[PDB]
């Protein structure tokens, strides 16, 4: 049985850095193609 | 460290950081520093969650860990008692993960961004407060902490029947937390001590007749929160009229409290009443599965169909609770984590395709998959995860619930035969609706009445990142389940051994 | 009710009160029958 | 040996090909879709490593090396311990080499088939995902793993039928195939759970003999064991398209043709017979289960051979032919002929894969003439004289018709002869039926061959609507796998002859292991040549023309042409019934339960829109209420 703790400790800074990176990688909602305000009405 | 207050920081840091939301400077008004601040607070809180987990949580301890107990009000026994159990720590990790991904998925909002990210951080601190606290009055406090945040997230953003949905939600959930407080006060004033701590209340010896009444009150209060099909009609309104991040943490996490607490204070606290009510819970889980699969099939709305699927997937949680084996309880906790991941991916994708196509009706939105190919691919993958496909985390929990129920020798043989026969017709019924909606929403020739009016743009890299971050633990747990089961196999082994002492 | 009578789920006389009443007593009576049967057939 | 320790890399290495390329196709989708030939070379290279690991394991199993097993613990509890792993049996290595060779030749075929297609890279990612899931299916030691990789194979079947998602018929066919296979997975899961309940092993040899320990004792009545075994058999009913659950396989021809060769005629659809072979320790004790398996297979062979006659589509008739041949395999496995059924499984997947590859090259050369419309390019009544235009396709189709017809010493005579010989020794009532359908099989297959490759072109007269006006030859990538598959369609029938039967020594049943053969081998070959000469007289030489015969039995012709009215029946009872039941349960949910909820919220609103009239603006009424309260509280406080 392998442990979940080194896997989680090695995958969470990758998760944090890729969240902070992929925040800056949006190309539909910040353009004029999206006719909305985030609410679903 | 181990003396540092960990879970107090985990709970209170999103709330304290959400109090600094109106002081963030934002001249442009669209709310970009607010969304970056909320994403930073979510990532920092998830990093602290996993640091406390990988350092100060021991996987071979069935008792409570990360234990703090501060003295709030000694007059009434109100203590700030937090702790991380095996029933709590996968749900705490899942709450951090799904709430950070929901904050990241909440990025198209520009209506009231300060209030939105304040409410999302005040739900981040307050969702973990349900799974973390060990005091019953603080459990009622953290349970009712999501009354006004989910009301305002429902009623301001998302849906056309959103006001009736938010009204029915807040009245229904308040009328059930009524029974939360009633049952907690009843079982804490039993005997000659007024200890409100959940371990001490599990350590008492209540007589039957009292246990049946407290179980009936807890069963009303949790059969509202966990969708049990007589008491489930708050959910299709409150979830078919919600935005995708709100729906993500609304049926990814908030359905799991009430189902976490079905183990904590109905099985671990009242086992003599659980042994009386468990056939009813098994049948209500079976009816959850079949009933909500049929109402998922008959829904022509998209969000209400996925909401009813979220009702359908907790019947296996109920069957795993009321089965008296270690594998049944382990499959129930595995389903309440796997459905959180799978469902949150489905709600995010449904919100994405509604933000593109501007319609929820399956009679519109014809060949949409010709233009958004990545949303089609991700939606097919997460819909396949919902179908209990092996190699993904939805199959393992359902298989463990089936095996752990059928091998449970506490029940009679025709009962187990009829139930595992009836729990398995959802195995047919879930591909029926979840592939008819794929066939009706993405497949076929392109609906030219729709593409003339809306810009059918493909997925952003952020959306592909969110669905990949949801699908990595789904496949990683469906391929190797002992990644997750090793977090809670001790505590559940403590629970079932505590609950098998009542059966003949 | 009329929002459910469109497309694939399109049946004449489905949202009628007689059909809703007979389907309600059928569905909820099988619920009550399964619950009473579970309390009687299953032991503990 | 490191090749037996690392045999788990045989399913994992194509999965990496699905993992890399698919991640290249969801992240860098603008780049990987232009990487057609390097992606095809990558996927074919990983499967060429697998075909050569499986070849070496197969030849090590031929030369001894008693069966290997490496298990791992997958899902643990108190005392249940669900385990996974791999096993290298003779049958496991035989299925390994079958799946790897057919998948390699199908990918080399699809290199030329999907060349004028935008979905080239997604097709190869899907084919590597299917190769992974099937190679994990054939090495599976437990029953729980022949649900895991079983349902994964069903998933990628649904993914591959709905490959052209712009079509509507392909969409409905993919959904129907997943749901109809899931009608059998319901029941495979039921019998699997009930056999872990009764036995408690999740192992084929474990619940082979622990079931005998149970049922010979007073525990576990044989009707319950028969119910569990028929439930387990319901999986192979859906997967191999047996009699109730066969309606998904002819619709599954709405996908591409390399998958209708690989996944729908060769490899997945011959895995329910693999599951019957693996559960043969459990099926061998129950005679009612064996009898219903054999009669389901015999009636499926008869039904498929009946429907395949009147189908004018080159792929629907071939789908009904493989339904018939899988009925032959299931009937062979039902009469206790383990080795004969698996020998017909090995004999199949080599000519039927070749028949479908030849059908795909016919459709590809017709699409350059009559257009990309599937209703025109696949109709056999517009094909005619393809042999002088397609010589190598016509040759590798003429073999394959000869193989499935059972006429020459090619592979397909020995296998069907062994099945019918073991059926005649066990049940002579179904030998007559399946011998008549062997005659019908030769008839419809050479009807296919004579309507496709003899005569002249005979196009659609009034329209074409967009290399043309003559069938060209499909390229070397679409004809070299045909010639490679032609070698086992002729030669490896010799390994299972009644003299020196190497297949019965290699693949024997687990646990305890002429003067009539020429009579049955004269009878089957005689009915084959009678079917062939009837097809030659009807479709090539005129005078019994198939319109006068089709008007003489016109009710039976309309019965066989409308595929026994099964789908319409399934659109009457089951589809419309499930929609009506779903609509009724949703009407109950929206009306009754929400009526209780909204009525609770309503009768608390009209008691306060009607309790406010108690406060009506008159002060003297208020003091009257005060004094009435004084009187009432004195009266009620004194008794
Ligand atoms: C294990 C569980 C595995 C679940 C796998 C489910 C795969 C779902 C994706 C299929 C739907 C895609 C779709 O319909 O096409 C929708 C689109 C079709 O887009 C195609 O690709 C290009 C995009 O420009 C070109 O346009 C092609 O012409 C177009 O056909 O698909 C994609 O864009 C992405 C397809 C990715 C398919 C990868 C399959 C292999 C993944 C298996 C990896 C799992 C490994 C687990 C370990
Ligand atoms: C349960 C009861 C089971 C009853 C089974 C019903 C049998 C249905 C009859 C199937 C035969 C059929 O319809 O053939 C009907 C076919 C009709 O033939 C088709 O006709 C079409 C035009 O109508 C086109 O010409 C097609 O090319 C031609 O195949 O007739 C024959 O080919 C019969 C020949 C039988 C040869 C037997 C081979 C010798 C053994
Ligand atoms: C199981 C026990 C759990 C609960 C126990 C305690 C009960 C709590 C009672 C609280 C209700 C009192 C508040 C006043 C209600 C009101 O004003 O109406 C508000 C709306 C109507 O106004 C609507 O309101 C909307 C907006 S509004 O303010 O007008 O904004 C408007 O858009 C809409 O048109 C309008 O119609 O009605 C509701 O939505 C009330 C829903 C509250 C449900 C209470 C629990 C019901 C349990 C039923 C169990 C069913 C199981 C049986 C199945 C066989
Ligand atoms: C946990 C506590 C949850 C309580 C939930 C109640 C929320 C009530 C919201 C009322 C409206 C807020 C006024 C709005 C306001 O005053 O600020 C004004 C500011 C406006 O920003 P907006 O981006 O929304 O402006 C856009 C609009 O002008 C139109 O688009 O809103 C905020 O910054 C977020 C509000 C958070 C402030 C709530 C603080 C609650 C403190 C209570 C906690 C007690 C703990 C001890
Ligand atoms: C050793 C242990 C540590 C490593 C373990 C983890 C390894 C991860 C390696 C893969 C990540 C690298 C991604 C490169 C991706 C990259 O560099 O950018 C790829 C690309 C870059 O943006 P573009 O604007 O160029 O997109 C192309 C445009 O033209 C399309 O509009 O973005 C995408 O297209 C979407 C990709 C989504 C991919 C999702 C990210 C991967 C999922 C991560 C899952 C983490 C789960 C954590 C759960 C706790
Ligand atoms: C496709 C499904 C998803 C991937 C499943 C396979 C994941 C990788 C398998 C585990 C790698 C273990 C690395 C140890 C290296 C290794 O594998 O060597 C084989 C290993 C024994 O290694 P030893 O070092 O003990 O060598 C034997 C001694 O005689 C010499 O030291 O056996 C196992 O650990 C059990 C593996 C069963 C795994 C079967 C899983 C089912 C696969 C699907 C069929
Ligand atoms: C004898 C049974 C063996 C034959 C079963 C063939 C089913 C094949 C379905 C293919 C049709 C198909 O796959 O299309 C999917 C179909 C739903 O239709 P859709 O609207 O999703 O799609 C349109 C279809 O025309 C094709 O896509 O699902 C079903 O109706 C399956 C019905 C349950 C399967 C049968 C269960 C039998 C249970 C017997 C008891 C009835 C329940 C009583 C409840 C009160
Ligand atoms: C013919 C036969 C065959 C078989 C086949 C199979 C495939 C069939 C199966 C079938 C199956 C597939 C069955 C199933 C059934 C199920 C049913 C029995 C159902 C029931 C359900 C219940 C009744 C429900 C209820 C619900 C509703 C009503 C509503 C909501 C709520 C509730 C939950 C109450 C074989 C091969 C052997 C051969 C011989 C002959
Ligand atoms: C956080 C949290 C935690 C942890 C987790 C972890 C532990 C995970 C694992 C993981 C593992 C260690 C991994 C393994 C494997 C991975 C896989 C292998 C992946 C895959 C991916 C794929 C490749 C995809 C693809 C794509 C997508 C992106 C979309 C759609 C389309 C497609 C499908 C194509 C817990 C416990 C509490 C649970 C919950 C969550
Ligand atoms: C310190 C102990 C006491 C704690 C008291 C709790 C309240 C804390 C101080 C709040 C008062 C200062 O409040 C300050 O000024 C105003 C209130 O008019 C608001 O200022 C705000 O102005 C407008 C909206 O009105 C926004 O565009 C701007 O971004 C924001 O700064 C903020 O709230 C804060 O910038």
């Amino acid at each position: 049985v392998i442990s979940v703790k080194p896997i989680l400790l090695a995958m969470t800074p990758v998760f944090i850095l890729l969240c902070l990176f992929f925040g800056t990688r949006n190309g539909f909602y910040d353009t004029d193609q999206y006719h909305g305000n985030g609410s679903a009405h | 460290m181990s003396t540092f207050p960990w879970l107090t920081t985990i709970i209170l840091f999103p709330i304290v950081a959400a109090l600094a939301i109106p002081f963030i400077p934002d001249p442009t008004g669209k709310g970009r520093p607010i969304r970056w601040y909320a994403l930073a607070v979510g990532l920092i809180d998830f990093a602290l969650i996993v640091y406390a987990f990988t350092n100060f949580y021991d996987l071979n301890t069935p008792g409570m860990q990360l234990w703090e107990s501060y003295d709030w009000i000694p007059e009434i026994g109100l203590r700030w008692s937090v702790g991380a159990d095996g029933l709590s720590m996968p749900l705490i990790l899942l709450t951090g993960f799904i709430t950070t991904l929901a904050i990241l998925a909440a990025w198209p909002v520009t209506l009231k961004p300060r209030l939105f990210y304040f409410l999302m951080l005040a739900m981040y601190g307050g969702q973990i407060a349900v799974f973390a606290v060990q005091d019953m009055l603080v459990f009622f406090l953290a349970w009712e902490l999501e009354l006004i945040p989910v009301y305002l997230l429902l009623a301001i953003w998302g849906g056309h029947k959103r006001q009736y949905a938010a009204t029915k939600f807040i009245l229904y959930t308040a009328g059930s937390s009524l029974f939360i407080l009633v049952a907690g006060l009843a079982m804490a004033f039993y005997g000659d001590t007024v200890s409100f701590d959940m371990q001490t209340l599990a350590a008492k010896d209540y007589a039957l007749g009292f246990q049946l009444l407290v179980y009936a009150g807890f069963l009303v209060a949790y059969g509202v929160k966990l969708p049990i099909v007589p008491l489930h009609t708050w959910l299709p309104d409150a979830h078919g009229e919600a935005t995708a991040p709100v729906h993500m943490l609304l049926a990814g996490i908030l359905l799991k409290m009430g189902g976490y607490a079905l183990i904590r204070m109905n099985v671990d606290m009242l086992p003599a009443a659980h042994a009386k009510f468990a056939p009813v819970l098994v049948i209500l889980g079976v009816v959850n599965i079949i009933y909500a699969a049929l109402t998922s099939y008959a829904q022509r709305n998209l969000k209400r169909k996925i909401a009813y699927s979220s009702i359908s997937h907790i019947g296996f949680v109920l069957i795993g609770i009321a089965s008296f084996t270690n594998l049944g309880m382990s499959g129930a906790v595995l389903q309440m984590v796997s459905h959180g991941l799978i469902g949150a991916s489905l709600f995010f994708l449904v919100g994405a395709t509604y933000d593109r196509t501007h319609t929820l009706i399956l009679e519109e939105m014809g060949g949409v998959g010709q233009k958004m190919k990545k949303i089609f691919a991700m939606f097919t993958a997460c819909s396949l995860a919902s179908l209990a496909l092996p190699g993904m985390s939805g199959f393992v929990a359902e298989l463990m619930v089936f095996i752990g129920f059928a091998t449970s020798d506490a029940y009679s043989l025709p009962f187990r035969v009829i139930v595992v026969f009836l729990a398995a017709v959802g195995v047919i019924l879930t591909p029926i609706y979840l592939l008819s909606m794929l066939r009706e929403i993405f497949y076929g020739p392109e609906n030219k009445e729709l593409v003339e009016h809306e810009a059918l743009v493909d997925a952003e890299p952020r959306e592909v990142f969110i669905i990949a971050c949801l699908l990595v633990p789904i496949i990683g747990i469906g391929l190797y389940p002992k990644l997750l089961t090793q977090i809670y196999d001790a505590t559940t082994g403590q629970v079932i051994a505590r609950a098998r002492e009542v059966l003949p | 009710a009329t929002d459910f009578n469109r497309g694939i789920m399109k049946f004449d006389g489905a949202d009628s009160p007689a059909m809703i009443a007979i389907s309600a007593v059928l569905i909820l009576g099988f619920i009550a029958a399964l619950i009473w049967w579970a309390l009687h057939t299953a032991y503990a | 040996e490191p090749l037996y320790q690392y045999a788990w890399l045989i399913p994992v290495l194509p999965l990496l090909g699905a993992l890399i390329v698919g991640f290249g196709l969801i992240a860098f989708s603008e780049t990987t879709s232009k990487l057609r030939r390097p992606s095809a070379i990558f996927i074919m290279a990983l499967m060429a490593i697998a075909m050569g690991h499986s070849l070496t394991l197969f030849w090590s199993q031929v030369q001894g090396h008693l069966p290997y097993t490496q298990m791992i613990e997958w899902a643990a509890a108190g005392n249940l311990h669900i385990a996974m792993g791999y096993v290298i049996d003779p049958l496991a290595a035989l299925m390994l080499v079958i799946v790897t060779t057919v998948a390699f030749l199908v990918m080399l075929y699809s290199d030329g088939y999907m060349a004028h297609d935008p979905g080239y890279v997604r097709f190869f990612a899907y084919l590597s995902l299917f190769g992974s899931s099937m190679l994990g299916l054939v090495v599976s030691p437990n029953l729980v793993q022949v649900y895991i990789f079983w349902e994964l194979v069903g998933m990628c079947s649904y993914l591959l039928i709905g490959f052209w998602y712009d079509r509507k018929s392909a969409a409905e066919a993919a959904q129907k195939a997943f749901v109809t296979n899931r009608v059998g997975d319901f029941g495979l899961l039921l019998g699997m759970v009930g056999l872990f309940w009764a036995t408690g092993t999740f192992d084929f040899a474990g619940m082979g003999d622990r079931l005998t320990e149970l049922v010979n004792t007073g525990l576990l009545s044989p009707s319950l064991a028969a119910i569990l075994a028929i439930l387990v058999f319901l999986g192979p009913v859906a997967k191999s398209a047996q009699f109730p659950l066969h309606v998904w396989l002819p619709d599954a021809m709405e996908g591409p043709t390399p998958i209708s060769a690989l996944i729908h005629a060769a490899t997945m659809v011959a895995a329910g017979v693999f599951l019957i072979a693996r559960m043969f320790p459990v099926f061998e004790q129950l005679p009612q289960v064996m009898t219903t398996i054999a009669w389901t297979g015999a009636f499926t062979a008869f039904m498929g051979a009946t429907i395949a006659i009147t189908q004018n589509d080159i792929k629907k008739s071939l789908a009904y032919s493989t339904i018939s041949q899988l009925g032959y395999m299931v009937m062979g496995m039902g009469v206790g002929a383990y080795s004969a059924g698996l020998f017909h499984l090995m004999t199949h997947a080599y000519f039927k894969a070749m028949l479908f590859l030849g059908s795909g090259s016919v459709i590809h050369s017709m699409e350059g003439v009559v257009g990309h419309n599937p209703d025109l390019a696949q109709d056999m009544r517009y094909m005619g004289g393809l042999r002088k235009y397609m010589p190598i396709t016509g040759a590798t189709f003429l073999v394959g018709c000869l193989a499935i017809s059972g006429v020459p010493p090619f592979a397909g005579f020995w296998s069907k002869d062994e099945i019918l010989g073991a059926v005649f020794h066990a049940n002579p009532a179904m030998w007559l039926l399946t011998w008549l359908t062997a005659g019908l099989t030769a008839f419809y297959m050479f009807r296919m061959y004579f309507m496709t490759f003899e005569g002249k072109f005979r196009n659609v007269p009034p329209e074409r609507q967009e290399h043309a006006a003559v069938p060209h030859e499909s390229p070397w990538t679409m004809t070299l796998p045909l010639v490679v598959l032609a070698i086992p369609s002729t030669l490896i029938g010799f390994v299972g002859t009644p003299f020196n039967n190497l297949f019965e020594v290699f693949i024997h049943a687990p646990g305890e292991e002429l003067t009539e053969f020429l009579i049955l081998g004269g009878s089957s070959v005689g009915i084959g040549l009678m079917g062939i000469t009837v097809a030659y007289l009807m479709y090539l030489k005129g005078t019994p023309s198939p319109q006068a015969i089709a008007k003489a039995i016109q009710p039976l012709y309309q019965f066989s042409l409308h595929k026994w009215y099964f789908d319409e029946l399934y659109e009457a009872v089951f589809i419309k019934g499930c929609r009506r039941l779903a609509r009724q349960v949703l009407e109950v949910d929206y009306n009754v339960v929400d009526g209780v909820v909204n009525l609770t919220g309503f009768v608390t609103m009209v008691t306060g829109e009607g309790l406010k009239y108690l406060q009506n603006g008159r002060a003297q009424f208020y003091a009257l209420i005060v004094l009435l309260a004084v009187l009432g509280f004195v009266i009620f406080s004194v008794q």
